[PDB]
């Protein structure tokens, strides 16, 4: 099977900004009839995905002038000459030329803006954990960019690493900022025994790790 | 890329009592329809679309064209051309680690270039006899064919070698430092020299058979690019 | 024209699945099928095609074997089976209409869920969260609500009627174990927090259960 | 029946009958008149057409007249050559069974205005004429309807399968044993002795035998790609071993040429070859005293060339034996 | 390049009652086919008027002439370059020594591959007896040396086996094939003494064929080098 490579992964442009895209090929997917079968799906978050370019440049009936396309046997690109908010989304290439037909490997389309600190919070468990039988540690942190983030569960001077949960929002459209929640699920055997727990997490607007920790012991 | 070739066969439609100006064709849909399609079994139906066209020049002309693209299942070939003609081939090379004593090294080269010749005549039987490309299976053949020929002028030159006594032939000193002292360290042979002229020729042929052996397997070898590029 | 796709699908593991793909308003067995996984994490992966008119049939390497494609003519449906079902064949599959060479991949299934899990339908069990009394009070802070226990997909976490929709950051759901997960939180005026009453509604339609906890100052 | 082009050509007499109300009388009024002969194509008929048609003719084309009876019967029994297709399995060629269908049904009326009946559920066969090919092991037509995309209505149609077993003695005779013949003499490649100077001609004549005998098959089966005959399978695999017989002959011969001279025996070599496979083998050597260490050397190396002959020998026999019986018996054996 | 005619005409109306026009001279290729073996170099139409014998009157015709091209590749392929490798090795039995036993084999596989290849070509040309082709010239002529080769093949490997126990060396033999010709042809006998009669001339008989086989290798060499170029030249350099 034809491999087909996209870079970069991700390629946060901001609006009105020129915006390229590269596909090749692990062969020449040239054809016998003078064309070479080269086609770009854009999807949207929770959606299908939707035609864009095939046979390299020919444009789909229906979708702006200002993408187009370009390559030669192995190497293929995309060019979007404005970019705008409904432009936000996932590229693919997919190859039509040689039997099985393969898609590319996807490349994330974000749009780069003023980075802001990330304002972090930490919620210890409530009554219906003590009650049903549990301990529920979550962290948060809210409004920030870019994906330069990094979060760590320090605790009373011990760093935890099991039992931590990476779960992080994508880019909105209101704020263009991600979040990061990560969670560390404890036991009421466990849960009144340590003392101390802290959150570090280290982003690139602030070198130092930032902590936030809360005494058990109290 | 016979066998494993991919045909695109058009049906061209017209009217031919009206012209443009008296009937005009419309396509009821984009492809044709296969409801009550039985499968072929030889061939495997790719994509029949159907196009309207007009002749921007004329403006009397109209026709509907389908394209029939079908694609061939290749197993029947490859099993009864194919392997047949690659276990030809690979007896092309054998003729050079014969030894000259057995008097065989004709038999089996002729009988290589007879093989080779017939399947080359058969797949010209199986093929249209255009003159536009060549398969890439009848180009590889034409070149073994080739290389079979070089080697039967070889082998008749290293048998006319073997034979040699010095009654009949004397060695210039220059084959002797060539042929038994520096070409046979290239090729990893080391003359046992235990110890008796006509043994010498004996060698001197062997160490050309053992030359054109390495010729004939680092080409063999490489005819994979004429032969790997097809499938 | 239009591909109708199966409902979502939940399957123990090891068992066999078969979705199916409904094409309507055009010549159904003229134009091949293609099916298209997407694990939930990133990346559109061609398991193969059938050409309905036909028996044609094709699989790239890593699905030869897991699946199965069925066409029925008279009743203009594509059905792909899958086998031995574990937990990575989880995951969302498109179906889309494509005629090689000539037309793309210009109209895609609505897409089909298929999720493999040992767990049954469970209800969810919210634990509403609030900062905690060891943090210095300001002029913002952030809420907290928790959801967890609950299986399958999807559940929907909101405040009371919309009461306070923008700013609210919820996150994609987790598995601890072998149950789904979720958290959500926003930002709110300081001196509207306590006056003004917020709350985290949820809904698991799966398990028809519609839960209101409104969460109070600590 | 052309295996290669995948038809079935028959001549058959297609009898139909129907009723007609417009084509009724009274005998008494015309002298007892019963029924009459006309031409068919002055009355109306049905659109009977072959489906499946391959190089020939959908509809009737000789018309012959048309018996009509007072009643309003009419009975039509034109005859016909019909080319249609068959998909061709040849698996067990020349003992194959084929399955050739032939499908009829009017063309332009559905079920709701012409309705056929079977009039019996067998093909006639009262005036077959004996092929001495083939035999009808049974010729029955089943009764279906079904709809097309074409039309909104159910159009039946009539398909009868025609399953014909293949009387094998001639091709038996002129493929099989010649094959079976050629095959026999596979390994005796390895029996002959180095000196005899002939080991390539036997093993290059079986080996083009077989090609010639596979290229005059694959004349006769059709060109698909969905099944693959036993005897293909048997003559590629005979070529395949054959193929690595010559190989292995040539490094034999180059094995039984050597001398001192030229090359030097290595201590395994001699060990292996000339203590422990020849007993296992149960070829004893003749524990023999020569003095002449360049004679000598060279009846080493001329019987290291007769053991690995033996090892070859055993083992082409066993694979012989094991492939032949591992892929005939299984089939013939149900 | 083929010219074949088409002749048009009315078959039952004069000149003096239906007349040919010559609508356009060339035939109208707009609509062509390309076939892929054949290439249409000129198609004109000439219009002609001539009597019969049948009748009285002068009867008017348009006749078009397709001069058509042959495209070589595929002939090209399949029989010129096999037949080119097999003449290749029409000499070569002339420099197989004697004791390999197998002069025989390769000139008679030589021969039969070269009439069947004559075979094969009969199968495509017509029959006719007023042109006969080059390639066919060309192959009988190889045929007729290759058979020559065969019987002076015979006579050297009778004369190489030849002893003192069968048969005696006239002196005109022994001066002739072993001081004249050898030294003519830079081939040069070592000069060792044996002492052996028997195995002393034995060895002169084994030289005396050789050289008798090395003059038709020079012999054969000239002729068909001459032969092809003076065969195939001409025609080339029209
Ligand atoms: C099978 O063969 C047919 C005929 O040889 C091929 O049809 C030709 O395809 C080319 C490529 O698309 C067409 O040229 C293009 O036409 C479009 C629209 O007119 C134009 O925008 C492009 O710039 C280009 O000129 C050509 O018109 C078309 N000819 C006909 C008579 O249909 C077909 O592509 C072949 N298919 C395969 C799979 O080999
Ligand atoms: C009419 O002919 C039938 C036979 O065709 C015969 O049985 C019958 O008796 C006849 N009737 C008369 C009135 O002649
Ligand atoms: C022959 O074919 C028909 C339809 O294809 C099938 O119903 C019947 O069982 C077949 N008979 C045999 C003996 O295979
Ligand atoms: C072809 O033949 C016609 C009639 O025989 C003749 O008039 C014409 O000159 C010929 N053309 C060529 C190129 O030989
Ligand atoms: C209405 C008509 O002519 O239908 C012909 C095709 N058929 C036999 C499939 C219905
Ligand atoms: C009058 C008539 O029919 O003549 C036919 C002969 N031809 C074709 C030579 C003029
Ligand atoms: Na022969």
């Amino acid at each position: 099977d034809v491999l087909m490579t996209q870079t970069p992964l991700s390629l946060p442009v901001s609006l009105g900004d020129q915006a390229s895209i590269s596909c090749r090929s692990s062969q020449s997917i040239v054809h016998s009839n003078g064309n070479t079968y080269l086609e770009w799906y854009l999807q949207k978050p929770g959606q299908s995905p939707k035609l864009l370019i095939y046979k390299v440049s020919n444009r789909f009936s229906g979708v702006p002038d200002r993408f187009s396309g370009s390559g030669s046997g192995t190497d293929f690109t995309l060019k979007i000459s404005r970019v705008e908010a409904e432009d936000l989304g996932v590229y693919y290439c997919f190859q039509g030329s040689h039997v099985p037909w393969t898609f590319g490997g996807g490349t994330k389309l974000e749009i780069k803006r003023a980075d802001a600190a990330p304002t972090v919070s930490i919620f210890p468990p409530s009554s219906e954990q003590l009650t049903s039988g549990g301990a529920s540690v979550v962290c948060f942190l809210n409004n920030f960019y870019p994906k330069d983030i990094n979060v760590k569960w320090k605790i009373d001077g011990s760093e935890r690493q099991n039992g931590v949960l990476n779960s992080w929002t994508d880019q909105d459209s209101k704020d263009s900022t991600y979040s990061m929640s990560s969670t560390l699920t404890l036991t009421k055997d466990e849960y009144e025994r340590h003392n101390s727990y802290t959150c570090e997490a280290t982003h690139k607007t602030s070198t130092s790790p930032i902590v936030k920790s809360f005494n058990r012991n109290e | 890329h016979f066998p494993f070739d991919q045909q695109n066969c058009t049906m061209k439609f017209r009217s031919w009592t009206y012209d443009r100006t008296e009937i005009d064709l419309v396509l009821k849909s984009e492809v044709a329809s296969l409801d009550d399609f039985t499968p072929s079994g030889e061939w495997d139906i790719v994509a029949l679309p159907g196009r309207r066209n007009e002749n921007p020049d004329d403006s009397t002309y109209v026709d509907i064209t389908y394209d029939f693209i079908i694609r061939r299942k290749p197993l029947f070939y490859t099993i009864n051309l194919i392997i047949p003609c690659v276990l030809i081939t690979s007896l092309a090379i054998l003729v050079f680690y014969l030894p000259s004593d057995c008097g065989e090294k004709m038999t089996l080269c002729i009988s290589v270039l007879l093989a080779l010749t017939v399947f080359l005549l058969l797949i010209s039987k199986i093929v249209p006899p255009t003159s536009l490309d060549v398969p890439l299976v009848g180009k590889y053949l034409m070149f073994t064919m080739v290389l079979v020929t070089f080697s039967i002028v070889t082998s008749v030159c290293v048998l006319n070698v073997h034979h040699r006594s010095p009654t009949t032939h004397t060695m210039a000193p220059w084959v002797k430092v060539v042929f038994l002292e520096k070409l046979p360290a290239l090729l990893f042979m080391q003359q046992p020299r235990h110890h008796s002229v006509s043994e010498d020729w004996k060698y001197v042929a062997m160490v050309i058979d053992r030359l054109f052996l390495w010729i004939f397997v680092f080409v063999c070898v490489f005819g994979t690019i004429g032969m790997f590029l097809q499938p | 024209v239009q591909l109708q796709q199966s409902g979502a699908e939940v399957m123990k593991p090891g068992a066999s699945v078969k979705i199916s793909c409904k094409g309507t308003g055009y010549t159904f067995s003229s134009y091949w099928i293609e099916w298209v996984k997407q694990r939930p994490g990133h990346g559109l992966e061609r398991i193969g095609e059938i050409l309905p008119g036909s028996g044609s049939t094709n699989y790239n390497e890593k699905f030869r074997g897991k699946a199965t494609f069925t066409a029925d003519k008279s009743s203009k449906t594509a059905y792909m089976q899958l086998s031995s079902l574990t937990s990575e064949d989880s995951a969302v599959y498109y179906c889309a209409r494509y005629l090689p060479y000539y037309y793309a991949m210009d109209y895609w299934g609505q897409g089909t869920s298929v999720t493999v899990s040992s767990a049954k339908t469970t209800p969810p069990s919210v634990y509403p969260l609030a900062p905690g009394s060891a943090a210095q009070t300001n002029s913002m802070v952030t809420l907290g609500c928790l959801v967890k226990g609950y299986f399958p997909e999807p559940v929907t976490v909101t405040w009371n009627s919309g009461s306070l929709s923008s700013g609210v950051h919820t996150f994609p759901a987790v598995l601890q174990s072998d149950l789904y997960t979720l958290s959500s939180s926003v930002t709110v005026p300081s001196s509207t927090w306590p006056s003004e009453t917020v709350t985290c509604n949820v809904a698991h339609p799966a398990s028809s259960t519609k839960v209101d906890k409104k969460i109070v100052p600590r | 029946v052309d295996e290669k082009n995948q038809m079935m050509t028959t001549n058959v007499w297609v009898k139909q009958e129907w009723h007609d109300y417009k084509l009724r009388w009274d005998p008494a009024d015309y002298e007892n008149v019963t029924s009459i002969r006309i031409p068919s194509e002055l009355i109306w008929r049905p659109d009977i057409v072959l489906y499946n048609n391959a190089d020939g003719d959908f509809a009737v084309t000789h018309l012959t007249k048309a018996h009509l009876f007072h009643d309003g019967r009419v009975q039509w029994t034109p005859p016909a050559i019909y080319k249609s297709s068959c998909s061709i399995d040849v698996t067990f060629f020349p003992f194959d069974q084929q399955n050739c269908t032939m499908k009829f049904g009017s063309w332009t009326y559905d079920k709701a205005k012409i309705d056929l009946v079977n009039m019996h559920s067998r093909v006639d066969q009262l005036d077959f004429w004996e092929s001495g090919e083939w035999v009808i092991v049974d010729a029955v037509g089943t009764y279906n309807t079904r709809k097309y995309e074409c039309c909104a209505e159910i159009y039946p149609d009539i398909t009868y399968a025609f399953v014909i077993r293949r009387l094998p003695l001639f091709y038996t005779i002129n493929l099989i044993i010649p094959c079976l013949l050629i095959s026999c003499l596979t390994v005796l490649v390895f029996y002959l002795p180095s000196e005899c100077g002939e080991k390539i001609t036997l093993c290059i004549s079986v080996l083009l035998s077989l090609t010639v005998f596979l290229l005059l098959i694959t004349e006769i089966i059709p060109s698909t790609s969905l099944v693959i005959p036993l005897i293909g399978e048997y003559l590629l695999f005979t070529m395949i071993f054959v193929t690595l017989s010559i190989v292995i002959t040539v490094f034999v011969l180059n094995v039984h040429h050597r001398s001192p001279r030229t090359h030097t025996m290595p201590t395994w070599v001699r060990r292996v070859f000339l203590d422990i496979v020849p007993r296992l083998l149960l070829m004893k050597r003749p524990s023999v005293v020569d003095t002449d260490f360049e004679r000598s050397v060279k009846e080493d190396w001329k019987y290291v060339a007769m053991v690995i002959d033996r090892i070859f020998l055993w083992m082409f026999i066993i694979v012989c034996l094991l492939g032949t019986v591992g892929l005939f018996l299984p089939p013939w054996l149900a």
